């Protein structure tokens, strides 16, 4: 999982 | 005799019908082969991708955390989306400014890749 | 009865004939979907490193304008003259640092990188 | 008149005999030239995909000698793992964080890829 | 097709 | 080719 904004 | 020859003619005849069929059916499954390498080069060319990818929109959510760079500026904001771009259609979005990487190519077949 | 064996023998000995023919034809379509299937990846890879080694040198550009780092530096500088490298190499440079970049892998290709489709004969 | 058409339906098979042999072999060719070229992109992937994670680690250090990321910290090192793994990974892990990147696919391995030249039979 | 301009 | 990190 990658959480950018 | 002409019953002798064309009893002949006939086994002949019978032994090429053999030694093609089989030869075809091996001809059948090297295609299956390597049309298989294909398809695990080509999962591996896009699992290799995505982590490449990944790891560039991660950089510049790294930068913008510790504020060496804007991510809201629009030269900047151009890569960014760039690399946001390639998640999206590569990747499983979750909850809005998420996303789960599937890697296609396991550990089997980056082994045939050898 | 003669005469019908030697028919026979004809009609069987063409029935290969025309069989192996086919076989071999449908062989050789193989081959093209399959020697097709390899240029169209090849085009991939070119593009998909293209379009990364071409994202490194804009983010050199464009962290220098945020001034976050200075191509004069040598290091990298060196870092840029890598990525000018790649560029200069798998793409048409114009000359005054302006690289034309071609992509070789279109839509319908890239498709086929998806479909993966092979009328797959059995004899 | 029989031994006629016995001796003669035996030339034919002799032809057909001879024919598919000879198309035997010809597949036999083909599958090895897609075979190396399957091979030969294999390499170029490889070559391709660890050229580009050395420039990443190389920006990551370019960057610390100039304290702009210090490559210690939670977030600025994970990015350090991920370009180090693949250089331990897929290059030659020297000592004291040096490595020999290997090259794989060749020059002429670069032209095959970039030349899409297959004997391709047809019947 | 793109042209990609960046020169020193 | 060679390369040092840290």
């Amino acid at each position: 999982t990658l959480c950018l904004g | 005799s002409t019953q002798a020859a064309i009893d002949q003619i006939n086994g002949k005849l019978n032994r090429v019908i053999e030694k093609t069929n089989e030869k075809f059916h091996q001809i059948e499954k090297e295609f299956s082969e390597v049309e298989g390498r294909i398809q695990d080069l080509e999962k591996y060319v896009e699992d290799t991708k995505i982590d490449l990818w990944s790891y560039n929109a991660e950089l510049l959510v790294a930068l913008e955390n510790q504020h060496t760079i804007d991510l809201t500026d629009s030269e900047m904001n151009k890569l960014f989306e760039k690399t946001r771009r390639q998640l999206r259609e590569n990747a499983e979005e979750m909850g809005n400014g998420c996303f789960k990487i599937y890697h296609k190519c396991d550990n089997a077949c980056i082994e045939s890749i050898r």
